[PDB]
């Protein structure tokens, strides 16, 4: 199961990147060792990209507060949540009784940046 | 009925050609870069390295196992087998052979060693009860960790040590 | 059937017969190009793909957070569910 | 070979040099081997033709090359015949059937010993054209006479070194 | 040739293109770039549109955010019902859902 | 007991508001066609013939009703899931016939191999490009809640 | 052929059938409820005694004529209504 | 209830690395990952013949026949 040997294993930080940089350097004259410079670059590759990700979202955090719902120990719960919305119809039967009108409340901001009245 | 899917000659005896030439391909014969110096008597070997043969010489060639490998069933002229293996890691493990690097390069094959898929029926049929699946681990294991850039460069030039034998099989 | 008796084998680089082995090799530049093209389709679901609840999202951004820095005051409650 | 980039003779020899092992080191018997490297070694070859020309008498880089070329040569040779020789096996298996039963058997090869005859003539020919490449020989060719020995009974000098 | 001759001619000429015809340093680039997609590019695509979506489901549900605190009003299932199916929750649709009950019911 | 279905209120729209009919477009009938049969143990999905009822229609383009609007909407959608079904067909067929001529000298059991899983992944790879060149990817959640919510839907009394 | 109950063949096919058939119908059944956990709340199955009354009720909502409505019985527990004039 | 700020750096980077970490292990770690690599080996490679009749030759070779190529 498996290839040939052809190269240090994943956690060999030291062998990995000199096979990454010579994937730069030194032209592969066989294709094992081309895919070990692609398997040793995609090491770094895939750092660099995880990197800056979590760089970007500390240099620019997401502002919303809905990503509090993503915590670990929220994630049961949130998938219990969805097999238990109450059974009906998605159309409305009643007008829904809301304290605000959303929809108008909108338009008037919209089309003058000032609430209404 | 005869070994399985082995060509009979008659009955039940088997056409076993092929695994004695994946046997002499191993060169099983001990191998040292010095010749042994005149008024030098038996090479070192302490009981403890002695005893690392100890599961591993005792094979009878008889080829249970090789016949009862599903992976030698499918590619028998490209899969070196269970015992065949299972000798190459014996020169290996061998303290007395100097030649391990040169062994390892040769066996770190795709074909050769690793259509070994863990299946065990090699051990479990094995006449004298020797382990051919726990030798194969092994030799995979210490090829993974030892192995280097230059080892294709080293299989060349011992091919080239060998430009001067007879036809057979042979390291090349 | 009855194989051809009269093969003229390959005699060096520069003289060769066509084989299944260089027909193999024909068959990975193929599947390889294959690869390249097919990656289109990740790269384009990435760069195309959006994900916006309607269209007022950015009539909100045009009217009340031009320069994405306007803060609004957080009710947790709203998004947290309870 | 279209090309601005210029190297030294030592990275000439160096290049050339490492070629020259990976191919010769390379287990020629497994197709997949030469399916995938061939096309890795031919640009290779291509550069280092362009870089070693001008030393194509030099004492050192000049046997590195005629070496490199001739084991090229071989390397295609060999593969030609093995690749007619796996012909030959796969033909014999689909005629055993489903489950070797023939259940869906195929026809079988009418002209088996003419093939073996034909086989066995090239494979002497690889011998006689490169004497300096006997064990790549007989890691292709000649295990794969050995194998069609099996399926038919035919004779050939070395025969009998493959317990035959 | 008559009219089969063209026949013959036009698919000779359509059918030249051949994997062989190719020189021996693009028949590996290609190669080689086949290989690089596989290795380093898929496993990548997918960590770069997980990034977007982070992104652009930020900037909805934020907008959402801007939108109650100028409206100044704590009434949030208003604003986006959690107990309604689907995409339903959000306000913009249940006003269309509200326009579809009033103009279907009497 | 019994169970009473009966159209949607969204369908009573589309109903009320229609002019004439609107012409089926050469890629909405293949479409329509390549669509898969849905059987109904329950009714909660729209399937290729409420599609159709749903393309049959005409809407007025200038009409500022707010109801008519979410009908052209409704349309919209329906329209660009009709037409994305059009790339599985070719998707599957690339998928069985390429590997198929590639692996012809190859031995029957290659074939059964490899053929089943570059058939799925070609049918994959054709439903992806569909979508994609049917603009499914821009639109946002209110299109596409309005594109599938159902044609008929069990009476709820008083 | 030489066919054996214990021999590989039919031996893994069992090994087989009892390592994934178990896991595959959880699997499935799984998908099922998650299919059937929207399918409720998107329309959920309503009862009613009398299907005339229902029927008349829902003519009257909805405003519409029951003349130019078609009413059919798809099944013994399954009643459609549909509209006569369309395309 | 009302917070100035919320922090959301924490939990979206630990989703990242879960998420990415999940993803990237299971496409480069795995030697189950290169199981189609064995299979072909087992029971493909080397299987070929050109010898052999085999459909898509054949009617590739039928269809050229009927439109005289
Ligand atoms: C195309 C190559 C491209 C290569 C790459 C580009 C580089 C090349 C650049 C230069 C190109 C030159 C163009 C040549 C035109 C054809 C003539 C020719 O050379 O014939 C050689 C030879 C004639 O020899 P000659 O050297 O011309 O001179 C002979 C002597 O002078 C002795 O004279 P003679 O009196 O004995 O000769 C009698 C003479 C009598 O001819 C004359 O009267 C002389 C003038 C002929 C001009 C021909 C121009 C093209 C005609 C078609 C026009 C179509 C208009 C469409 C308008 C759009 C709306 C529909 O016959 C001809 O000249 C042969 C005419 C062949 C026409 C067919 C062209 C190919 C098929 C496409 C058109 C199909 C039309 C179907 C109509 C059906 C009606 C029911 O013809 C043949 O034997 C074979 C004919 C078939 C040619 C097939 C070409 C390949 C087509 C597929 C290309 C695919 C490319 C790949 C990518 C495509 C991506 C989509
Ligand atoms: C109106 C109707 C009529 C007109 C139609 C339109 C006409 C337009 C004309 C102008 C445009 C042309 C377009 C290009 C077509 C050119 C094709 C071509 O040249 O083919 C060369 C090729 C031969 O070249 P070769 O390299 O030597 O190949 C050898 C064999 O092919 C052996 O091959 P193999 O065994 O190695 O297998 C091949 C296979 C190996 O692979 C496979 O088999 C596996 C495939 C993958 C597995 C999974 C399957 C899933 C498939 C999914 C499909 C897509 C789904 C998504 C899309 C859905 C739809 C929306 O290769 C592939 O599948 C590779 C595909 C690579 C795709 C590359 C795409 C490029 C995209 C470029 C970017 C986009 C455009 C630019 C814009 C960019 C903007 C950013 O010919 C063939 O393939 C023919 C094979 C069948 C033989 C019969 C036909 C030929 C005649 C032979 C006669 C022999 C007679 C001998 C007689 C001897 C005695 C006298
Ligand atoms: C459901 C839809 C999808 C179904 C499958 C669709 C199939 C079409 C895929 C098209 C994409 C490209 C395919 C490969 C292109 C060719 C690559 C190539 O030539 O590279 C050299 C290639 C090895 O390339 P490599 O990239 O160095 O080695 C890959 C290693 O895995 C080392 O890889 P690594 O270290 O870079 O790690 C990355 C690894 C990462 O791999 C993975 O992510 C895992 C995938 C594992 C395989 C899963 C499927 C297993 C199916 C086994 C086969 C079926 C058995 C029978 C069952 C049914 C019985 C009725 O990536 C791969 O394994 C390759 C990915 C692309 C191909 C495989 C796609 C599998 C899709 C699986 C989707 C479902 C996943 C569910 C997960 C569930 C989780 C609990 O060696 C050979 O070609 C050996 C051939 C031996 C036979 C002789 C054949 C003639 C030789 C002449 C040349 C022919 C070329 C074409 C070969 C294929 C002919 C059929
Ligand atoms: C030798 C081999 C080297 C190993 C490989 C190294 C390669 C690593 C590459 C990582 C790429 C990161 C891409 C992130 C994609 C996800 C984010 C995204 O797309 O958002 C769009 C974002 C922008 O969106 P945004 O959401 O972040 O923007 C927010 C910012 N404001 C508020 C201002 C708008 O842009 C980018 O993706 C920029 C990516 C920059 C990545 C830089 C990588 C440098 C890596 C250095 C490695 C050095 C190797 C040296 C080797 C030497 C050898 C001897
Ligand atoms: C030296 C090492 C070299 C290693 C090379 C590794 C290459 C890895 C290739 C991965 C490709 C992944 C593509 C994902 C699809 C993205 C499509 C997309 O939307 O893109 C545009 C968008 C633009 O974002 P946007 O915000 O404008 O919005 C586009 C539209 N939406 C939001 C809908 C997506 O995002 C990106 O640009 C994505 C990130 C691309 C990163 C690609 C890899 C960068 C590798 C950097 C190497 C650094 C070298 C270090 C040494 C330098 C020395 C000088
Ligand atoms: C230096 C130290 C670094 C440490 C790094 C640690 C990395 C590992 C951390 C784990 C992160 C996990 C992140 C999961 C994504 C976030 C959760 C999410 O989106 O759910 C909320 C979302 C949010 O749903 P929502 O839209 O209802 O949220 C709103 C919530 N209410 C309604 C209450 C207001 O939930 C769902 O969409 C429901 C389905 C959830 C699916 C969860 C997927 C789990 C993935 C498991 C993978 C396991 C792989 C290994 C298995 C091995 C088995 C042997
Ligand atoms: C060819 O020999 C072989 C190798 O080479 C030695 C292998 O390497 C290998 C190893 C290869 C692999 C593991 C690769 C993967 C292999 C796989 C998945 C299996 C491939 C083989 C097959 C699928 C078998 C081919 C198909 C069959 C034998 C058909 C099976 C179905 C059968 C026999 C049912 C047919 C029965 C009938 C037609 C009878 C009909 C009955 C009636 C009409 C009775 C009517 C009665 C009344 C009352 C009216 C194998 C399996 C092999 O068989
Ligand atoms: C022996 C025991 C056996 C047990 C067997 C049963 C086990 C059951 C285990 C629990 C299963 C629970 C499944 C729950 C599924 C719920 C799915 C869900 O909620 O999804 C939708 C839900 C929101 O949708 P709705 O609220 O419905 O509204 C529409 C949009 N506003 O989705 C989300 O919130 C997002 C979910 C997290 C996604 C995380 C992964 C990132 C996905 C995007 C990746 C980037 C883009 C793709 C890039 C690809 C490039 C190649
Ligand atoms: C190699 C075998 C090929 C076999 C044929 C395969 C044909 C595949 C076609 C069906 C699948 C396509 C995807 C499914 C459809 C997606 C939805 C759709 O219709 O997409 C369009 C957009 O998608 C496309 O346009 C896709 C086009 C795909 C074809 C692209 C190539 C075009 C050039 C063809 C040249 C043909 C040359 C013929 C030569 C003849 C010589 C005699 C959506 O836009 P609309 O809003 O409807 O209107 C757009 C314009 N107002
Ligand atoms: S069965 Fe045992 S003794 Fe016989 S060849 Fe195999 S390992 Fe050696
Ligand atoms: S049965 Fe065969 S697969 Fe390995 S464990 Fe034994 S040699
Ligand atoms: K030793």
């Amino acid at each position: 199961s498996g290839n040939a040997a052809r190269g240090p294993p994943l956690y060999d930080l030291p062998g990995n990147f000199r096979y990454a940089k010579e994937f730069f350097t030194k032209p592969a004259i066989s294709y094992g060792e081309f895919h070990q410079q692609c398997t040793s670059l995609r090491l770094f590759v895939c750092a660099g990209t995880v990197g800056y990700m979590l760089f970007s979202f500390t240099m620019w955090p997401c502002r919303s507060s809905y990503w509090k719902n993503w915590a670990v120990w929220k994630v049961p719960g949130n998938i219990m949540h969805h097999f238990s919305k109450r059974s009906g119809s998605i159309f409305l039967d009643e007008p829904l009784k809301r304290t605000i009108d959303v929809p108008k409340t909108y338009a008037h901001l919209i089309a003058t940046r000032r609430l209404p009245g | 009925q005869p070994l399985p899917h082995t060509y009979v000659l008659k009955d039940l005896v088997p056409d076993l050609s092929n695994f004695y030439n994946q046997y002499k391909s191993i060169e099983p014969f001990l191998k040292r870069r010095r010749a042994k110096q005149p008024g030098e008597k038996e090479y070192y070997q302490s009981i403890e390295d002695r005893e690392k043969l100890d599961g591993m010489y005792e094979c009878n060639l008889c080829a249970c196992c090789m016949t009862s490998c599903p992976s030698y069933w499918w590619n028998p002229e490209y899969y070196l087998g269970p015992a065949v293996l299972l000798q190459a890691y014996r020169w290996i493990a061998d303290s007395r052979d100097e030649f391990t690097t040169e062994r390892m390069a040769w066996i770190n094959d795709s074909m050769r060693l690793y259509r070994c898929h863990g299946i065990m029926n090699c051990t479990s049929c094995c006449p004298k009860g020797l382990d051919p699946a726990k030798a194969i681990a092994k030799m995979k294991a210490a090829i993974a960790a030892a192995y280097e850039p230059g080892w294709t460069k080293i299989v060349a030039q011992e091919s080239i040590a060998n430009k001067k034998r007879e036809s057979g099989m042979m390291y090349a | 059937a009855r194989v051809p008796e009269d093969i003229e084998f390959t005699k060096n680089r520069y003289t060769r017969r066509y084989n299944l082995a260089t027909e193999d090799r024909v068959k990975l530049l193929n599947w390889n190009a294959f690869c390249i093209a097919v990656t289109a389709l990740p790269i384009a679901y990435v760069y195309y793909s959006w994900y916006e609840s309607s269209e007022d999202t950015d009539m909100i951004y045009r009217t009340m957070d031009p320069m994405r820095e306007a803060k609004a005051d957080y009710y947790l409650p709203l998004l947290r569910g309870h | 070979m279209l090309t601005v980039d210029k190297f030294t003779r030592a990275e000439a020899l160096q290049r050339a040099s490492n070629l020259y092992y990976q191919v010769l080191g390379t287990n020629w018997e497994d197709g997949l081997n030469l399916v995938l490297d061939v096309p890795f070694w031919e640009s290779e070859l291509e550069k280092v033709d362009h870089m070693c020309e001008p030393y194509l008498c030099d004492d050192e880089i000049g046997p590195i090359i005629r070496n490199l070329h001739e084991t090229v040569n071989c390397m295609y040779a060999c593969e030609d015949v093995r690749d007619h020789i796996n012909e030959l096996l796969e033909l014999s298996s689909r005629a055993e059937g489903v489950m070797g039963s023939g259940a869906a058997a195929s026809e079988e090869v009418e002209n088996m010993p003419e093939q073996c005859g034909m086989v066995t003539k090239a494979y002497e020919d690889l011998l006689a054209r490169y004497p300096e490449h006997h064990p790549k020989i007989e890691q292709t060719v000649g295990h794969g006479l050995a194998v069609l020995r099996q399926l038919e009974k035919f004779n050939f000098k070395s025969s009998h070194r493959y317990f035959f | 040739g008559g009219i089969g001759g063209v026949w013959r001619g036009a698919f000779e000429v359509a059918s030249a293109y051949t994997a062989l015809n190719l020189e021996r340093q693009r028949f590996a680039n290609i190669i080689r770039l086949g290989t690089f997609c596989r290795v380093v590019i898929w496993p990548v695509i997918p960590l770069v549109g997980l990034f977007h979506y982070i992104r652009q489901r930020d900037r909805d549900w934020y907008a959402l955010e801007l939108l109650r605190s100028r409206c100044k009003s704590e009434d949030c299932a208003a604003f986006y019902d959690w107990t309604m199916p689907g995409s339903s929750g959000h306000w913009r649709m249940q006003n269309d859902l509200e326009i579809i009950r009033r103009a279907a019911n009497v | 007991a019994n169970l009473l279905l009966v159209p949607s209120d969204i369908t009573i729209i589309e109903e009320k508001n229609k002019i004439a009919k609107r012409r089926i477009r050469l890629l909405e009938k293949t479409g329509l066609a390549l669509m898969f049969p849905v059987f109904h143990w329950r009714y909660s999905k729209l399937d290729k013939h409420d599609m159709y009822n749903i393309l049959r229609r005409k809407f007025d383009p200038s009409a500022s009703d707010p109801a008519i609007d979410i009908c052209r909407r409704r349309q919209e959608s329906v329209r660009r899931r009709v037409i994305a079904q059009n790339g599985l067909l070719p998707g599957l067929l690339l998928g069985v016939s390429l590997p198929w001529w590639s692996l012809r000298r190859y031995n029957y059991q290659s074939k059964l191999i490899v053929l089943p899983f570059c058939a799925y992944f070609g049918a994959i790879c054709g439903r992806i490009a569909g979508h994609g060149l049917s603009w499914r990817w821009v639109e946002t959640d209110r299109q596409r809640m309005l594109g599938n919510l159902p044609a008929k839907v069990y009476y709820r009394p008083k | 052929m030489m066919l054996r109950y214990d021999s590989l063949l039919w031996q893994c096919t069992l090994a087989a059938g009892i390592w994934f058939i178990p896991q595959d119908v959880a699997a499935i059944s799984a998908f099922l409820l998650y299919g059937r956990s929207k399918s409720r709340t998107i329309n959920q199955p309503v009862y009613v005694d009398n299907i005339d009354t229902a029927a008349n009720e829902y003519f009257k909502r909805k405003g519409l004529d029951p003349t130019k409505m078609i009413m059919m019985r798809k099944s013994s527990k399954i009643t459609e209504i549909r509209y006569g004039e369309m395309y | 209830n009302k917070p100035v700020v919320v922090n959301t750096s924490g939990v979206v980077n630990t989703a990242v690395l879960g998420i990415s970490g999940a993803w990237l292990y299971f496409y480069c770690v795995p030697l189950r990952r290169k199981e189609w690599y064995d299979i072909m080996m087992d029971y493909v490679h080397h299987k070929r013949t050109q010898y052999a009749s085999n459909f898509p030759d054949k009617a590739v070779r039928t269809a050229l026949r009927f439109a005289k190529v």
